């Protein structure tokens, strides 16, 4: 299941 | 043309817009970004997205009616939020305390 990451890239 | 209530609200858009609550508004600043994200669900589980530069866009353009058409869509982005993403995600903790700001300038609205 597809989660969000909000973090940098 | 915007009402003296509506004005308000412009005005509590304005402040959720800007560098005071950056740390935790800045996921709505923008629709949420189902390629980038690589959301494959997001737009099967939320069927009217909602966030902060619609909410411009639509106050610019003078489509809200009462000040209860834009609470209704900040809050629908707030709820799309809260709908799709776990409980413990960080960015529900954000929308928590986004939200705290707008509910509070909202019921002070004279
Ligand atoms: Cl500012």
């Amino acid at each position: 299941a597809p989660r969000k990451q909000l973090a940098t890239k | 043309k915007l009402s003296e209530h509506l004005r308000y609200c412009d005005s509590i858009l304005r402040e959720m817009l800007s560098k005071k609550h950056a740390a935790y508004a800045w996921p709505f600043y923008k629709p949420v970004d189902a390629e980038a994200l690589e959301l494959h669900d997001y737009h099967d589980i939320i069927k009217h997205p909602m966030d902060l530069s619609t909410v411009k866009r639509k106050m610019d353009g003078r489509e809200y009616p009462d000040a209860q058409g834009f609470a209704a869509d900040v809050r629908l982005m707030f709820s799309n939020c809260y709908k799709y993403n776990p409980p413990d995600h960080e960015v529900v903790a954000m929308a928590r305390k986004l939200q705290d700001v707008f509910e509070m300038r909202f019921a002070k609205m004279p």
